[PDB]
Order: C-alpha cells, then structure tokens, then sequence
C-alpha cells in the first residue's frame, strides 16, 4: 500500500494560504481541499493542490459535502496543464481528525483506488514536523468486529526537487547554514532529545488519563502488548553491556589518537610557517 | 447510458487538442524502429522509438506517438 | 519600419509535394526540411513543384514564389547587352 | 467511443518528449561518464537510480535526458541499411538445376560455402584452414549474378546480400565504415553471407593519381582490406565477389584472404549448351516437333542468357503470325538470323584474368 509521503512545501503553503483565504472571513471548522498527488513508486511524492469551499454542520456533526463540479472540471484543468498530476486524495487542517472525516474518503474512492487523508497544521507550535498522513484502510480487528475503518498513520518528510529548492531556500535568510559539524549536531541533540522527552511523557501523560478518564475500552487492546513492549528491554548489565563498555572506549581510542595526530600536523605547519613569515616581515621591515 | 455523448465530447475536446497538437507534422524527418520494454532491476511496462531529422540529428523516444508500430520500418 | 514586415522572408526554399488543399512539403539548402503550410495570400494553383518560395521561418509559412534559380555571375559575364558596330 | 479516448489517453502519453539519442564512450566517477552527442559535444552526466554500470560499460549505445541530459535507458544495437539489404528473393533452390552449366562451377562452389558451415571438423580433421570468401569472374559466358542469386535461395541458412551501388554516399564517402556497420552484425548475426557483385570500380587502382572522387575510392579500399586484414576472425562470414574483370582490383585483393579461390564461368559447352535450353525449353510449350541438337548445332558459342531471350523472343517472333504454337522452324531461323545480329556485338567481350 502507501508506506511514506513527501510533502513539498508548496502544498502545504497552498492549504495555509487557503487559511488566509476564508480566516480572514473565518471562523470555525478547518480548511479542507482536494489533494494531488504523484505516484512514481510505493514511495508516494506531492507537487501540487488545490482547495474547494468546505463547511461542515455541528449539529448533526456528520455532515460533510464538497463541490463536485470544482473537483472535476479543475482537475480537467490542472490535467490539461500538467498531465502527471492526479488528485491522490485530500486534506485538512485539523488539527484532530473528527469521526466524520472517514466518510469523505469512502465518497473520493470512486476517483482514486486508495486516497490518502493529509492532516496539516496552519500554525506551527509542537512538536516538529507539521501536518500529517493517514492512509484509508480496512484493518478489521483482532476482535473480529464488523469491518470498520481506523486509518492508519503514515510517515511524512518533506523534500523537494529543483525549483522547489530554489525558491524557500533563498527565502530562508534566517539562520547560518549549515553548518556543518559544530553547532548542527549538537542542537539536533537539544531538539530531537527533548522534544522526544516531552512527547513520551505527554503521551505517558495520555497513556494514565486515558485509563483514570475517558474509559472504555481503553484498555482493552494494544496497551497490554504495547507496554509490555517498554518492558522488552529495560535494559542493563550484567554481563555484555559490560563488554561493550570498555570496547567503546576502544572504539574512541583511534579517533581521538587520529585527533592528537590532526593537532601535531596542524601546529606543526601552520606555527613553524607563520613565525617564518612573521620574523622574516618584521626583521626586513625593521 | 447517456454518457456516451458527454465521451463523445471530451473525445471531440481533446481530438480538438489534436487538432492544434497533433503534433504538426512540419519539420521532415526519417526512422529508425525498435521494441523495448524495461524489467528491473520495479518492474515497468513501455516502448522506445528512434527518429531522424532534417538537421541530421537523432533521437530516442517512448513509442510514437500518434500514429503507432501499424507502419512502417522506417 | 517597412522593415519589420517581409524581412524574414529567409530563406528561399523549393516545394516538394501538396497531397491535399491544405498542405504543403518544402525543401531548402539550409538542410532544413519541412512539411508545412502556407501564408493566406498565396493561392494553391498559382504555385509550381520545386519552386523557390519566399517564407517566415517561424510559421514556416508560404509567402511569396521566386522565378529565379541559378546562374552566378559567369552568366552575367557570359549574357552581355548594349550596342555597338554597326551594319 | 471508448477506444477513441484510449487513442486519447494515448495522446497523454506523448506530450512527453522524446529523449535523445547517446553512445556512453567511458566513465569517470558514478555521477561522471564520458558520452557525447550525435552531432560532437562530448558531455560527463548522471546515471538514473535502477542501472548498474554493467548494464551500461563504455562504448555502449545508450540515451540522456533532454535537460539534465542523464543517463536513463539505451539499447545496445541499431542500425538502418542491414536487414534491408536481405530482401531480395531468387526463385530457386530448384534454379541451381536451372542454370545448365557447369559442375565444377556448380558443385565445387557447394564444398567451398556450404561444408564450411555444417563441418568445420572436417577443416580441422585434416588441419586445412576454412575458406572465408569466394570469387567469381567473366564474363566469357554468363550466369555469375544469378548462380550467385540462385544459391542465395537455394543454400538457405543466413545470407545478405550488398548492393554495390549507394556505398559512395553523396557527401563524406567515409562509408567504408558503414562495412564495419555490416560487419558488426555479420558478427552478430553469425554465421551469414555477403555476396558482392561490382568490386571492380570499388577497386580503384589509383595507379595514377587524380582529381578528387578517386581519393575517396581508395579511401573507401583501405577498411576493407584492414576488415579482412584484422585483427579479428570473420570466418563466419562468407564474402562472394564478382564483376566484370578481375584486373584492376590491385594485388592486395587479389591474394588469398582477400580473394579466397578463382570461380569463373566460360562460354557453355553446346553439350552444356543441349541442357540449357532444356530449362528454356520446359517453360515454353509448342507443338510436340523439337530437335534440341538442331538449335544447339545451328546457334554456337551463345549464353544461356542469351539463348533464352533469344529463343523466347524467336517464339515472340514466331507468335507475330498471331498463330498459338510454333515448331523449331521459325526458330531454327529466328534464333539463327536474330543472335547473328546478336552477335555483331558479341565484339571485344574477351577480357583479361
Ligand atoms: N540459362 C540462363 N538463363 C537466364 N539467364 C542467364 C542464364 N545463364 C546466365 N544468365 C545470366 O547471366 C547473368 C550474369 O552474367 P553477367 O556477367 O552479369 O552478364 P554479362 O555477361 O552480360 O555481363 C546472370 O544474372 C543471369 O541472368
Ligand atoms: N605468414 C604469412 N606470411 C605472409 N603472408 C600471409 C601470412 N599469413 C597470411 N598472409 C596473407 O596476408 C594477408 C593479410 O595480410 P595484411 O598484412 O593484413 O595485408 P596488407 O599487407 O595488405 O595490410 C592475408 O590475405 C593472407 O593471405
């Protein structure tokens, strides 16, 4: 099926210019439209969009209708223009899927075999990578219930190709690039560790106020494999953590004798041939 | 049932298409004629075709394009 | 600014073939090869097979049909006018 | 209706435009290979992502994109004269028994082409190295062209034919190269076989030099010899020539290699001549009076050719009475009195070996 996504730059902009588009008039709901896509491998990429008016009742909270005439002669006109682009399916902006978001997929199927729901974010604010992917699947379930429709998530990245490049890349004009060894590394450890630390515990967080509110199920199913799968490894020595230890230590043995040898070269060149050039302009000179 | 007219139509658009791009035939050119098709290493289905020119040159292209291998070797 | 209009001309070409009322094949010395139409102030049956045509190498149009084909100056030398000794 | 639109979604599929052809010539790095246009440029591009370079090598007829002009897909071999040439259809087989005359012309030539073929264990069973080509001349007589073309048939298996003439090639008359070309595929397709008639005027001596068109010519030699005098093994190959004389082709041809053994034909025996007009005479039907030794004994020192025509144009002749069937009579005097004015141009046909 679908395993990954690459969500350009351009369709997201495409769906928060569109939060510009009726946030000016607002005011409630979220911003929906119809998703193109380009399906070159299992790998899934996006180039293009395009949005249609949505509204959607409360009362009543199942309903949902789109404009079909957009979606068809559009398309028809975004075909015409570009023949590698096809709606793939749509999008939304959430920024938590209601119960009524499946139904639009199943009218869509008609247009695409399996149409992928892009949940996106018009204000970013946690916790990384915006948006979202959720693919249309039937998973049944382990309990042999009537065949109902989770979606399942699907990995996004964002990428781009040459123009796409050539556009955000002079538009950053923010922050050094890259660079590359000194201080990348080390803020990558600031974000992807403590930005993993709070996810864990507001999702731990989610994972006690789930069972003390908001049963059933909730509890039953995955939480009994789940968390017994955070009790796989614990994981500490005795014995072989042991072993690995010390042969770490052996492993940062080369490097950091590779990185006395750097030192000697280093001062050796550069010292012995600036005082030559500095003795030789100041006795000359002098 | 009544979709055959509305086919009909987008049938009459696009040969409209083809109409304007047919491709025109102008500049003259020659062939050169082949079949092929590209297992990997996924697997996909298609057809190549080589041309000539009026400049001389040569080119390698997916099967034509409009009209097909019916005729000729080139 | 006559110049703007008719300057492209280029290049005179010689025809090949008409198979139907709209179309034409026209060859020149250029290599350039071409199977094209035609400006609208050049009627069908007024044109000759193998004639040298004025044309827009844009549209690859029909613009104009030239008469003349060859002979360089060797002819001019050769073709003399004027009189002189008379009877 | 819906096969137009199929025609239509056809049509979606051409919009993209058509790459351009390349000859991958070596590599430098897996972003970095040698390659170069039709027309000059030399150019070092990408490869796409499903190839390994051992589906490329150098040397290698390939295709580049039309922007980023990086390798996609290719197809290893191509080219437009050589199966074209292969066309041509003689009736016979059965026209080896059609052309009379004579045994050692006809039957020798089978163990000079078609034994080197099925045996070449009985080459190497006496240690005798494989004959590669054979040469025909003339023309006392006649029959080098179609016994050629009759065998062509008639030994079946792979054989193709060269047409002497467009070799020269207007502009650039390089197209020795264009030998190669066929060679190419005479390695290729092998085993097949080249009949070659005209190897005369390809044969410039340049004994004197002039002008310009010779220089081309001998040009044009110098590749044929290296091909035969490679460098490489083309015993698969088997190289018939024949032409009006084998004289001005320079002794370079004229060896073996080159010229592999001397095949010629003469002036028909009228013992030969008797059975030549038999396969004239099979076609035709008369009236049941024939005496084949009368026409043999009249009409002398003729070809077969030229007894056939002759005999059927007597018939043609005969048959300006508008009468159906003609006995030997109108024939007996046709074909006399006509090859008599046939043969006032049978003048100065007497040329050298
Ligand atoms: N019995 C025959 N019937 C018809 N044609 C014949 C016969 N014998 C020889 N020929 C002709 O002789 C030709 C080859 O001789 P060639 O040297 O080309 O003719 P020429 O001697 O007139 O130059 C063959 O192509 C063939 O047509
Ligand atoms: N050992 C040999 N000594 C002399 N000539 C040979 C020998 N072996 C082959 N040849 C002849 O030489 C010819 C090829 O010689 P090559 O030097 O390539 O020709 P050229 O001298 O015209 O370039 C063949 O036709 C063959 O008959």
């Amino acid at each position: 099926a679908v395993q990954k996504v690459v969500v350009h730059p351009l369709v997201l902009l495409s769906v928060v210019d569109h939060f510009n588009r009726i946030g000016k008039v607002g005011n409630q709901k979220r911003v929906v439209g119809v998703l193109l896509g380009s399906w070159q491998k299992k790998v899934l990429d996006v180039s293009n969009s395009f949005a249609v008016p949505f509204d959607e009742d409360d009362k009543d909270d199942s309903v949902w209708f789109l404009d079909h005439d957009y979606l068809e002669n559009m398309y028809g006109m975004f075909k015409k223009v570009n023949a590698r682009e096809r709606i793939v399916g749509w999008y939304h902006t959430g920024p938590k899927l209601h119960k009524n978001d499946i139904a639009i997929n199943e009218l869509m199927k008609r247009y695409c075999p399996n149409s992928v729901l892009v949940i996106i974010d018009v204000k970013p604010k946690d916790l990384g990578l915006p948006t979202e992917a959720y693919i249309s699947v039937e998973e049944v379930h382990d309990d042999g219930t009537p065949t109902s429709k989770t979606f399942e998530h699907v990995t996004s990245e964002i990428g781009a190709e040459e123009a796409e490049e050539v556009g955000v890349e002079h538009l950053l004009r923010d922050i050094k690039d890259t660079t590359v060894g000194t201080l990348s590394q080390r803020i990558t450890n600031q974000v992807h560790g403590l930005k993993g630390l709070n996810s864990k515990l507001l999702d731990i967080r989610s994972y006690l106020e789930k069972v003390a509110t908001g049963k059933l199920p909730i509890n039953h199913q995955i939480i009994y494999q789940l968390q017994d799968v955070f009790n796989l490894l614990p994981d500490v020595s005795l014995q072989e953590f042991v072993k690995a230890f010390y042969l770490k230590t052996n492993d940062q043995m080369v490097v950091v004798y590779l990185a006395s040898l750097i030192r000697s070269v280093v001062a050796l060149h550069n010292l012995i041939n600036n005082k030559i050039a500095n003795r030789d302009a100041e006795k000359k000179e002098g | 049932t009544h979709e055959l007219q509305a086919m009909k139509d987008k049938i009459k658009e696009n040969s409209e298409k083809i109409k304007v791009n047919k491709t025109l035939p102008y500049l003259v050119s020659n062939v050169i004629e082949l079949l092929d098709v590209d297992p990997n290493d996924s697997q996909r289905k298609g057809k190549c075709a080589v041309i000539k020119t009026s400049t001389r040159q040569t080119y390698f292209l997916p099967v034509i394009g409009l009209v097909d291998a019916e005729k000729l070797k080139p | 600014q006559s110049e703007q209009p008719l300057q492209v001309a280029r290049c005179t070409k010689i025809i090949n073939a008409d198979s139907e009322d709209p179309k034409y094949i026209i060859n020149v010395k250029q290599f350039a090869k071409f199977v094209v139409d035609l400006s609208d102030q050049v009627a069908p049956t007024d044109i000759e097979e193998g004639m040298r045509v004025g044309v827009d190498r844009n549209k690859y149009q029909i613009h104009i049909p030239l008469p003349p084909k060859i002979d360089p100056t060797v002819t001019m030398m050769q073709v003399e006018e004027k009189p002189d000794v008379t009877y | 209706t819906k096969q137009y639109e199929k025609s239509e979604n056809d049509l979606k599929a051409l919009q993209s435009v058509g790459q351009i052809v390349g000859e991958v010539l070596k590599q430098l790095t897996e972003e970095k290979f040698i390659v170069k246009a039709t027309n000059g440029p030399r150019y070092v591009v990408g490869c796409r992502r499903q190839l390994d370079k051992s589906k490329l090598k150098p040397g290698t007829r390939v295709a580049l994109d039309m922007t980023t002009l990086t390798i996609m897909r290719y197809l290893p071999r191509e080219v437009d004269p050589l199966v074209y040439n292969m066309s041509h259809e003689d009736p016979g087989n059965v026209s080896y028994s059609e052309i009379g005359g004579l045994s050692e012309q006809i039957r020798e030539l089978r163990e000079v082409i078609e034994l080197p073929l099925t045996n070449p264990e009985l080459f190497q069973r006496v240690g005798i190295i494989p004959p590669k080509g054979c040469l025909l001349y003339g023309p006392p007589g006649t029959g080098k062209t179609l016994l050629a073309r009759a065998v062509a048939s008639q030994l079946d298996c792979n054989f193709l034919k060269v047409v002497s003439s467009s070799i020269v090639d207007k502009y650039i008359g390089e197209s020795a190269r264009l030998i190669r070309e066929m060679f190419n595929y005479a390695r290729d397709h092998q085993p097949c076989i080249i009949f070659m008639d005209e190897i005369d005027a390809i044969g410039g001596r340049r004994f004197s030099e002039g002008t310009s068109a010779d220089r081309e010519i001998q040009r044009t030699l110098m590749e044929l010899l290296n091909q035969m005098d490679g460098f490489d093994t083309l015993h698969r190959v088997k190289m018939i020539m024949a032409t009006n004389r084998p004289d001005t082709l320079d002794p370079a041809l004229l060896r073996p290699g080159r010229l592999d053994r001397k095949i010629h034909i003469d002036l028909p025996n009228e013992q030969a001549r008797l059975d030549i007009l038999k396969i004239h005479a099979g076609p035709i039907t008369k009236h049941g009076e024939i005496d084949y030794e009368a026409i043999v004994k009249l009409s002398d020192g003729f070809n077969g050719a030229d007894l056939r025509n002759v005999c059927t144009e007597a018939g043609m002749f005969a048959i300006r009475a508008d009468h159906d069937f003609v006995v030997q009579e109108d024939f007996m005097k046709a074909v006399r009195k006509v090859a008599d004015s046939k043969k006032l141009e049978s003048k100065l046909d007497y040329k050298p070996v």
